[PDB]
């Protein structure tokens, strides 16, 4: 499969646009947090379908498929969140009916910090003018590179996606030196996504432990398995 | 087992 | 400053190895923790000196310098550690006289896990045949990318080192396609280094609360 | 102090 057609399959694996079915209204600590948790649960279901649509993912041992998704899920959600928020400076587009501002994250302790991180990193991708196909490859790489024979298949798959990202950049037509530079800058921003992810999970875990947010089945499972 | 059922169903 | 000059500058800036002697008797949770904390503290001092040698670093606001170092110090330590263990499969070379075995990580609650991943990531670098010059650039990129107009100057500093890494890989002679793939492969490992660094600091923090070993002056400040 | 000292005083 050529890099172009691999990217096509990632495009085809994209989850549908998700909404929380919430009527417009001022967000309070309780509403905001329950909406965030409810959204994350819904997106998790779609995330699993996405992963299985990536060529060869279902060929991995069930154990591998499980460990990869358990470790990267919050990072994948936040990478999606940044793509959606790319064209909306100053805002975090969790969903069409879940658009949050910096000052709104203040009514929830520890959240503002995280939002500022998400906003700043989004701003970086904005500066670099992240392209849709680039987002597609990076998102898939976040999943496949979370591996903290089945193992060779994975390596083959990750290399396939990596080769795809290099192709996307090559198509932009920029100079070879600028291609290497762009490739490096995109990959280095992933550390920032991962960082915001770790903080995001720690925040969710605390909320869960305090039973302040209704923790749906799937979300709870993913959360516990990941922290464990 | 939730993640597993979704990984093994369509 | 040309890419080569930057690499040469990094090469010279490499800190000298910290000499720490292995305890007389077999490791105990305490003795091993005493050993790794004392070593980390010593390397940290050397790391600060190394940072000041990265072109443009001392031009950044003091608050940014502090912020960057507080953010990636354990990552930098483990990157160096893995490089030191690159030619010693199955072994973690914390120091010349402190060569820890995977099994030795047992005397310490929860460190075995961390040793496993350190070794695993080291093997990956081995598998990729990481070169000294690439190592130098990567370690510096770790520091400059921990961004977790002074910030404007930071971006430019980071691109300089990135340029240097591209230059080094270009000097390997492989095709342009392969140069891109190699660059990607190298950088995609930073997540793994970071993961171990996270676990490492979470372990160090936990050990502090447990009083398992004293930690405060320099290490304490960084820990926080 | 330690960090700040090493960065600016040393
Ligand atoms: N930070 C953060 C949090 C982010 C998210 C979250 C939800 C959907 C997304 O697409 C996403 F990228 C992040 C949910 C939470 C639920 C509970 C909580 O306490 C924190 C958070
Ligand atoms: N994992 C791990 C730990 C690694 C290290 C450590 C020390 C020197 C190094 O060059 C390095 F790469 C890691 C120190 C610790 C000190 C206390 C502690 O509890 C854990 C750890």
């Amino acid at each position: 499969l050529s890099p172009e057609q691999l990217v096509l399959t990632l495009l085809e694996a994209e989850p549908p646009h998700v909404l929380i079915s919430r009527p417009s209204a001022p967000f309070t600590e309780a509403s905001m947090m329950m909406s965030l948790t409810k959204l994350a649960d819904k997106e998790l279901v779609h995330m699993i379908s996405w992963a299985k649509k990536i060529p060869g993912f279902v060929e991995l041992s069930l154990f591998d498929q499980v460990r990869l998704l358990e470790s990267c899920w919050m990072e994948v959600l936040m990478m999606g969140l940044m793509w959606r928020s790319i064209d909306h400076p100053g805002k975090l587009i969790f969903a069409p009916d879940l658009v949050l501002d910096r000052d709104e994250g203040k009514c929830v302790e520890g959240i503002l910090e995280i939002f500022d991180m998400l906003l700043a990193t989004t701003s970086r991708f904005r500066e670099l003018k992240l392209q849709h196909k680039e987002y597609l490859c990076v998102k898939a790489m976040i999943l496949l590179n979370s591996s903290m024979d089945s193992s060779r298949k994975l390596a083959h798959l990750l290399n396939a996606v990596t080769d795809a990202l290099v192709w996307v950049i090559a198509k932009s037509g920029i100079s070879s030196q600028q291609q290497s530079m762009r490739l490096a800058n995109l990959l280095m921003l992933l550390s920032h996504v991962r960082h915001a992810s770790n903080k995001g999970m720690e925040h969710l875990l605390n909320m869960k432990c305090k039973n302040v947010v209704p923790v749906y089945d799937l979300l709870l499972e993913m959360l516990n398995a990941h922290v464990l | 087992h939730k993640l597993v059922q979704l990984l093994t169903t369509t």
